[PDB]
């Protein structure tokens, strides 16, 4: 009869499409994913391709409906997911040479390979050869020339590369009627035409702006630590009062900051707290593992993990007579099939990972229920803020001491905490202002409110003013570096872990103070306390089903992101830092440079 | 004086989809319930008017031992007062209910790598069912305004569609078969019981 009861069975009908054939893509991707084998790759494409003509088909079928004479939200929600034709609906030329675009960056970035001046012929790949060459060596000339070259081979190849790819890509976004393609990206957070939870695009720029002018304390006074720390490390190239050298960041880039921890130990007396020679000694493995992280679910009232999930998943690595690609990853099949996939060995980080991937699958199974395309969190972040959460609350020394990892007579106090404090910080409160300069960044791009010629040049002043971390090479438009890396290369948005970094410390607050918890908030764990496990089950219910503010109001009672849970979580490390920095300098001046000899 | 051959209903091995919901009359036979009662490996065994051995020495005219397969979650579906797909499209259980479901776990048999599909429901319909009618009929649904004359294609979807089983699955998604015994009291001769 009308339109919308039409539109109800349209999406019926193409939910048990999609559904099997998702199923069929997943299951295909999983058994290639597990052993590496050809054919099995040759059903996986089958299957993907499949998939993908049959979603693209019924985006085209879909958009003959109108948007606006739909009233029920629910409806209005799938329709817009699914009928947002997005680059498919540009030329065909220009989507080919879009298609090739994708796999040129991608697999130059993913295939290029840094060779040394004095040997053409031995040299090394990224992974794992540039990230090791970055991370465990304390070499300044090695790092040096690691970064300018790796900067060097891919960047300046696909600098023109990628300038086309805006281009295109900002024209299919004003063909979406979208003013640009960051705003795209931004779009997924957008929340359109419901009382009490409207959302803009440029709202969210706002919240962004906002979360990190908060932020900016914290992260100065981390800098200004590290800083401390690594002139120690290399007083002929570090000055107290600027910047820090953008190849000592542990990495290629300065995304995380946990290698430096090995650097900056904050005492490097105390025993650091692992227990991986224990669960050796006490005879455990990767399934006693899961199985743990199955108590601890079960220990907040959520359903331990399903019969077919422990007699189908592969846990462990697989011998050595098959290989395959078994980065920690949780996947949902769909149809109530939920697995994880990971080569488990036995140590304190597979423990934490195992939780985290826990939680994803747990995050999964809550929202079975609800329609196809609402089965994805309330963000693009919410994953991986619940695969955080159960790791950060896993990983106190409270939570091992009860079930018996650690020594019950184990002497917890102020040095310590605040070694472990400022390592998670070098994990966690690195990503905050990199991940935002990075994200702003591509925006203005985007925005196209810079000259092409001057891109690299302002790239570094938002490092440089953002972040403070100088340049250790004159850099024109010789340069591309924002794709000499994966996210970026690959193109993915890279919004969604600052979203996530914040999302899951509003989770931290919200269920300690719902579990009733006294007292500092990096000691907290959320087992046993049924009723915090029903307060987060209350949101985990939804996936995206309502809009995502409303789901994390359900949690936090504030409409909005919010950093003060950060600060506040870390507020012993805050006043730490405030005393360790009586006597240097926090803040830099936007001239220097170390080759500005 | 037999015994109603419950064993070769309850485990047959062709079981019809729902929406061509098999059925058999039982009669003319003694019917020895407790046996399928304490079997008790079930998953799943209700009903709706008498207790599990009391219904045995008290006796009806006749009785339907329908089955079917459906999808797990669904299994809360059929009974009285029970409404969704399985409910109101394609079986559809009176609310004086006088029979009995029974329902079991059947993933080690009813699915299979690859995913069976011969298993099937029904989608879609004008209107929800009377009680207990079987229908095969399947003219397309006329999902838009536009009278498409029987084809595949832009508001025009078939009725049926087939289940996915992988055996894979979880146990809300793997099959599960269900027979139901509609008893009936009437003024027949001594035809039911034992
Ligand atoms: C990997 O897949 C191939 C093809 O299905 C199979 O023959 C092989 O046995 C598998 N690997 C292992 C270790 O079973
Ligand atoms: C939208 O439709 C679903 C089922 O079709 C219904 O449960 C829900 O209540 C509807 N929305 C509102 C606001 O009533
Ligand atoms: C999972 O936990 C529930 C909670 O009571 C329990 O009844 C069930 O037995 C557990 N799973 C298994 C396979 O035992
Ligand atoms: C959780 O409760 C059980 C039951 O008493 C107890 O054995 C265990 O130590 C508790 N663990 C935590 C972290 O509270
Ligand atoms: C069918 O399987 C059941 C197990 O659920 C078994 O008890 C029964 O004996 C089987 N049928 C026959 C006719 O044996």
């Amino acid at each position: 009869s009308t339109i919308e009861e039409q539109a109800k069975t349209f999406l019926d009908k193409f939910n048990h499409e999609a559904e099997d054939l998702f199923y069929q893509s997943s299951l295909a991707s999983w058994n290639y994913n597990t052993n590496i084998t050809e054919e099995n790759v040759q059903n996986m494409n089958n299957a993907g391709d499949k998939w993908s003509a049959f979603l693209k088909e019924q985006s085209t079928l879909a958009q003959m409906y109108p948007l606006q004479e739909i009233q029920n939200l629910t409806v209005k929600l799938q329709l817009q997911a699914l009928q947002q034709n997005g680059s498919s609906v540009l030329s065909e030329d220009k989507s080919k040479r879009l298609n090739t675009i994708l796999n040129t960056m991608s697999t130059i970035y993913s295939t290029g390979k840094v060779c040394n001046p004095d040997n053409p012929q031995e040299c090394l790949l990224l992974e794992p050869g540039l990230n090791e060459i970055m991370a465990n060596s304390l070499d300044y000339n090695e790092r040096l020339w690691a970064w300018e070259s790796w900067r060097s081979e891919v960047g300046k190849q696909l600098r023109p590369l990628y300038e086309e790819y805006v281009v295109l890509k900002n024209e299919m976004a004003r063909a979406n009627h979208y003013e640009d393609y960051g705003d795209y990206w931004r779009g997924d957070y957008e929340v359109n035409g419901v009382d009490g939870y409207d959302y803009s695009r440029g709202q969210l720029i706002e919240d962004v702006e906002h979360t990190f002018e908060e932020i900016k304390p914290l992260y100065e006074h981390l800098h200004a630590y590290v800083r401390a720390k690594l002139m120690n490390a290399y007083p002929s190239y570090i000055s107290p009062i600027g910047c820090l050298p953008a190849h000592l960041l542990g990495d290629m880039w300065g995304r995380f900051w946990t290698n430096l921890y090995s650097l900056t130990v904050p005492f490097g007396q105390k025993p650091n707290i692992d227990v991986t020679d224990a669960m050796v000694d006490q005879a455990w493995d990767a399934q006693r593992i899961f199985k743990e992280a199955e108590k601890f679910f079960v220990s907040v009232g959520l359903p331990n993990m399903t019969q077919g999930f422990w007699e189908n998943s592969m846990l462990t690595d697989p011998g050595n007579v098959q290989k395959a690609v078994c980065h920690p990853t949780a996947w949902d099949l769909g149809k109530g099939d939920f697995r994880i996939l990971m080569c488990t060995k036995v140590t304190m980080d597979d423990f934490l990972t195992a939780h985290h991937e826990m939680g994803h699958i747990q995050y999964d199974m809550a929202y079975a229920a609800q329609p196809f395309l609402l089965r994805n969190g309330a963000n693009e972040g919410f994953h991986e803020a619940v695969g955080e959460i159960m790791s950060l609350s896993a990983a106190t020394p409270k939570h091992l001491k009860s079930i018996g990892l650690l020594s019950p007579d184990f002497q917890e106090d102020n040095e310590t905490e605040i070694n472990f404090l400022l390592k998670q910080a070098l994990t966690i409160v690195g990503t905050l202002p990199f991940t935002y300069m990075l994200e702003k960044w591509r925006w203005m791009v985007f925005k196209g409110e810079i000259p092409k010629d001057q891109w690299m040049k302002k790239w570094w002043e938002m490092k440089r003013e953002i972040v403070g971390v100088v340049e250790p090479v004159p850099h024109d438009e010789t340069y591309c570096d924002p794709a000499s890396l994966f996210h970026v290369s690959n193109d993915y948005s890279f919004i969604r872990y600052y979203t996530r970094t914040l999302y899951q410390f509003q989770f931290q607050e919200a269920l300690c103070q719902a579990a009733k918890h006294e007292g500092p908030l990096h000691k907290c764990d959320i087992s046993n306390s049924t009723e915090a496990g029903q307060k987060l089950f209350n949101m985990l219910r939804l996936g995206k089903s309502e809009p995502w503010t409303l789901a994390l109001e359900n949690v936090v009672g504030a409409k909005n992101m919010n950093v003060r849970p950060l600060l506040n979580y870390f507020e012993p490390l805050f006043t730490w830092l405030k005393d360790q920095n009586k006597n240097s300098f926090v803040g830099w001046s936007t001239d220097w440079s170390p080759y500005a000899d | 004086t037999n015994l109603c051959p419950f064993g070769e209903v309850f485990n047959a091995t062709r079981f019809a989809s729902v929406y061509a919901w098999n059925r058999k009359r039982i009669s003319n036979c003694v019917a020895d319930y407790s046996v399928l009662y304490n079997s008790a490996s079930f998953s799943t065994f209700k009903c709706y008017g008498v207790s599990p051995t009391k219904l045995n020495d008290l006796c009806f005219t006749n009785v339907y031992a329908d089955s079917f397969v459906i999808r797990g979650d669904e299994v809360r579906q059929i009974a009285p007062g029970q409404t969704g797909k399985i409910a109101d499209y394609n079986y559809k259980l009176p609310d004086d209910f006088t029979g009995c479901v029974i329902a079991w776990n059947s993933n080690n048999l009813d699915s299979k790598v690859g995913g069976n599909y011969n298993y099937l429901y029904r989608l879609f319909r004008k209107s929800n069912l009377k009680p207990f009618e079987r229908d095969i009929s399947t003219e397309i649904y006329q999902a838009g305004s536009t009278p498409c004359n029987g084809v595949e294609g832009f508001n025009c979807y078939f009725p049926l569609q087939s289940y996915g089983f992988q055996p894979t699955y979880g146990v809300g998604y793997q099959p599960y078969r269900v027979v139901v015994l509609s008893f009936e009291l009437l003024h027949a001769p001594a035809t039911v019981c034992g």
